[PDB]
This record gives structure tokens, sequence and C-alpha cells, in this order.
């Protein structure tokens, strides 16, 4: 059961680094496509992680 | 599990005074000295005891257990035990109709917790300086009313109450609900609503805090089972 | 068993009901209130300004014990009356041990005669005694340093009323209250009486063995009927009170606080 513990947050890890991995590059990607419907650079970095 | 000795030492044997009792108190009350009623602890004891087991039992099933006490001077108290045994309280004012009317009071806990989220985990700032204000204050009127059942998702299985006079409310609805009450119940008090009286001083802090403490070691020791 | 039934004689043998017995331990304090519990059925909120002495500023922390008082209980939820008054009966002691050697000595020091008599203040206290008894002759303190150092030699006492007056400097020398109601009288005697409870048009100062003053609303301070006395001396606090006015008949002392 010792182990156990081990991967079970090695899991929910890799899982959220996933996501963040795929979020960095969508948040980037949102900015990206914020010209046709927002490019204001200083109106657009507002909440961060929210 | 608690002694005699440690009870007589705190003021639970003290009651109110004489002209302030409920007759249907007597079987509970022992005598009245200097025109103060008497607790009886030969006959409070063992169901207090009782009243513990019950509630450990309830724990051991896994149990949600309610912590009432909104007299102001044991809420701070009352709040510290529920949170040793990680169980959900109500320190402030009992909202009229918390239980019976949950489906309303669960969008007041959503918009808590909404509010909550915007506060903490957004961190985005950048808010009109009244709004912001209004929005603080809001927030601070939840969290005060609604802190310690934001996270009980449903109803409790059992209520543990601090004074049955003063919260008859509370105990109204739970029993129109049909969840097990557990009441101190001084000699003022009305024990007819409540399932698992507690004969006990309501009033004195250091009794409260005595009552309120082996509950909870109760409660944790449900939990560990 | 009659574990129990013993426990309750014992713990009546244990307690008595005046503030006799040194018992609560203060167990909160916060300004502006301060909290005990001597073995009664609740908790008392006694004021911050029965314990400062003398200066303004607290004595005692936690698990200190005073008496307090009793014979009351009960209002809607509480105990006690305060334990300053205690301390009165300690002063009633000192007082008293004169009696057995014919001479109590502390410090007494009178400046002046609100009515008649010097006013003497022992600690914390400070009493108000007929006028004779601030000197042993003719001496009178006017002449004397001011605010001086002697002790009180005792005069004269009332022994129902607690006015004392006593006989500062010369070391070397050494029904009932309605009848004769002409001692306070005679157009402007002061004297010093707590206040018990301010009816809205009034204060109720009565201290003099068994009777009743008011000293009503209008006069009070130098304002006349904005005043609203609860805002303006106090609850519980002897005060600068004389008698203006008595009818020994519908026994209506009306004194006043302008003065």
């Amino acid at each position: 059961l010792e182990i156990e513990e081990m991967q079970l947050k090695q899991a929910k890890k890799d899982l959220s680094e996933e996501l963040q991995i795929l979020e960095a590059g969508l948040f980037s990607r949102i900015r990206a496509v914020l010209v046709a419907g927002g490019v204001e650079a200083e109106k657009l970095d507002k909440l961060p992680r929210d | 599990t608690v002694s005699m000795r440690d009870m007589l030492k705190a003021g639970v044997h003290f009651g109110h005074q004489t002209r302030y009792w409920n007759p249907k108190m007597k079987p509970f009350i022992f005598g009245a000295r200097n025109k103060v009623h008497i607790i009886n602890l030969e006959k409070t004891v063992p169901m207090f005891n009782e009243a513990l087991a019950e509630l450990n039992k309830i724990a051991s099933r896994k149990g949600k257990i309610l912590f009432v006490g909104t007299k102001r001077a044991a809420s701070e108290a009352v709040k510290d035990a529920a949170l040793s045994c990680d169980q959900f309280f109500v320190n402030h004012r009992w909202l009229g109709g918390m239980l019976t009317n949950w489906k309303t009071v669960r969008q007041s806990i959503k918009r808590l917790k909404d509010l909550e989220t915007q506060s903490q985990d957004g961190t985005f700032d950048k808010l009109t300086k009244k709004e912001a204000l209004m929005r603080t204050r809001e927030l601070e009127k939840l969290e005060n009313s609604l802190g310690g059942i934001k996270d009980m998702g449903g109803l409790p299985d059992a209520l543990f109450v601090i004074d049955a006079d003063h919260e008859h409310i509370a105990i109204k609805e739970a029993n129109n609900l049909g969840i097990p009450v557990f009441a101190i119940v001084d000699t003022n008090s009305d024990p007819d609503g409540v399932d698992f009286v507690i004969p006990g001083n309501d009033d004195a802090i250091r009794a409260v805090t005595l009552y309120l403490g082996a509950v909870a070691a109760t409660v944790r020791e449900g939990r560990s089972q | 068993e009659s574990f129990a039934q013993l426990f309750e004689e014992s713990l009546k043998e244990i307690e008595t009901r005046p503030g006799s017995i040194v018992r609560g331990v203060v167990v909160a304090i916060d300004k502006d209130v301060v909290l005990v519990d001597a073995g009664l059925k609740s908790e008392s909120a006694i004021p911050a300004e029965q314990f400062k002495n003398a200066q303004g500023e607290l004595e005692i922390q936690v698990g200190d014990e005073v008496d307090v008082a009793l014979d009351a209980v009960e209002d809607g939820f509480g105990e006690t009356l305060l334990s300053r008054e205690k301390a009165k009966r300690h002063e009633a002691w000192i007082t008293l041990e004169k009696a057995y050697e014919d001479a109590e000595t502390v410090t007494g020091v009178i400046n002046g005669k609100v009515k008649g008599g010097f006013t003497v203040e022992l600690n914390g206290i400070r009493a108000f005694l007929p006028g004779s008894l601030v000197d042993v002759r003719p001496v009178r303190d006017t002449l004397h340093l001011e605010g001086k150092e002697l002790e009180f030699k005792v005069i004269k006492l009332d022994q129902k009323r607690n006015n004392v007056v006593v006989s500062r400097r010369a070391v070397i020398e050494s029904e009932d209250p309605w009848v004769a109601i002409a001692k306070r009288y005679p157009e402007g005697t002061k004297l010093t009486g707590r206040v018990t409870n301010l009816t809205d048009y009034g204060c109720f100062v009565e201290i003099e063995e068994g009777v009743e003053g008011l000293v009503h609303v209008s006069e009070m301070d130098w304002t006349n009927k904005n005043i609203h006395p609860s805002k303006v001396v106090n609850v519980g606090d002897v005060v600068e009170v004389m008698v203006l006015d008595i009818d020994e008949e519908r026994r209506r002392i009306s004194l006043g606080l302008k003065q």
C-alpha cells in the first residue's frame, strides 16, 4: 500500500500536466485567434488562470 | 465517558432561576439552591453517555452531523468543535428553513462558493471599487451565515444543539424532516421536540465547551471505526 | 447516589450568598468586560470599572480571584451584583477593627467639606464625613499643604446610612429614616451617593440609610432637555449630590447635581 499512494499521486499529476500542456498551447491559441474579435493586447491580459 | 466530577467542575449542575423553568424539566431537576434550579447529574450523565454513543454510531455509518449554537458566547467554540471532527455547523443565526427549505438555500450556498472562487482562485482583480466592495460584503454575509454548511451537500443525518429554546426553529425543522436531534436542554427549555435530550447548562461557557468536546471526540471515534 | 446529595450539601457548605468567598477566577478579559465564575449558574458580565485601581489601568489578569456579590438571581440571563461592593465589606471590617484597640490607623487626607465634614478617601474609595471629624480641634486643613498626609482618627459615623468623618493630623491626640429627617436637611448639604437606576426622567441616587433621591433631569448638567441622563453620568456610581429639598411627609427628597 506504500507504493499505492505513489502511483495514485502520479496519475493526477500527469493528467493535470497534459491538460495544462494543452492549456498553455490553447491559451496562446486563444490570444493567437484573438484579433478578429478583440486584439486589445492590454485589454486581453485580465484574469490569469481564471 | 465524561465523568460527573468534571461536569460539576464545569457547572453543568447549575440551571436557570425557578420562575423561568419549564415543568416538563421536573424529572431532570434535583432541587433549588438559592432560588436557582439544580439539574440532577445522576439522571443527566447516563443520558449524555447514551447520546454520545448514538452520535458515534451515526458517525460510523458516515453520518453528517450539524452543530448549532447561535448564543454568541459559544459561537467561537462550536465552530472549533465542528472543525476538529471536520463536521458542519451553524454558529451564527439559523436561517429560517435552512433544512426544510434546503433547495433554495442550496442556491445560496452555490452563490457563496462562486463568490469565494472569484475572490481566491481567479486572481483577476481589476474591479470597480464600489462594486468590488459590495461583492466583498456579500461574501462576508454568506460566510457568516453558511460557512460551516457549504460542504454539507444534502441534509444532515443528525443535529446537535446547544440550546433547545433558543434554536427551536432548527429543532422544529429537524422534527419535520425526521433527523435525530441531540439537544442540550436547560430547565427553562422544552424537551418534547428533542429525541436525545441532554439535561445541562446551556448558558455557562466552560460547560458548553465540555459538552462540545466529548461529542467531537465521539464523532472522531466513529469516523475512525 | 447519596454521593450527589451529600455533594450538594457539601457545595452548600462551601459557598455563601454575599461577596465573601473570593472564588471567581477571571476566565476572559476583553475591554470593556471582565468575567468570572464563582460557582454560580452563569458567568458575570463585569464592568472594567469595578477593577482598575486608583489611576485607571487594570490590575488582574487571567486566574485572579475576587468575590462579587449575590442575593439577586436571574434578570433574564446572567449572574451577579458587582464585586466592588465586596470591597466595601472589607472597608467596613477595617473601620470596625478600630473598636478593638479604639484607633484604626491608615492614612486619611481631607481637603474639604462638601457637606460640613472634610472628605476622607481610603485606598481607592473616598468617603464623606461630618464637619468636626476632619480636625481634632479647630486647626482646619485649609492652611495645611493641600491634600495632606495624616491618617483618619474617627470623629463620627452614622452607622446605618454610611457617612464617616475622620481626624486628620494631630498624631499625638488619642419609621427609621423619616422621623428625624433633619440631619442632611438645612438647605444644601452635599452628599456622596451611588446612583441606582435611571428612569429616563431621573437617576435615583439614594444612599443615606434607606431613602430615595431623584436628581431628575432638569439639573444634572448645564443643559436642560436634550440630556438623557444615561449619557451624562453613569450607572452605579457615587457622585456629588446634595438635598435642595426634603418633604419628610411624602418621602420625596429631591436632590440635585448642577451644583
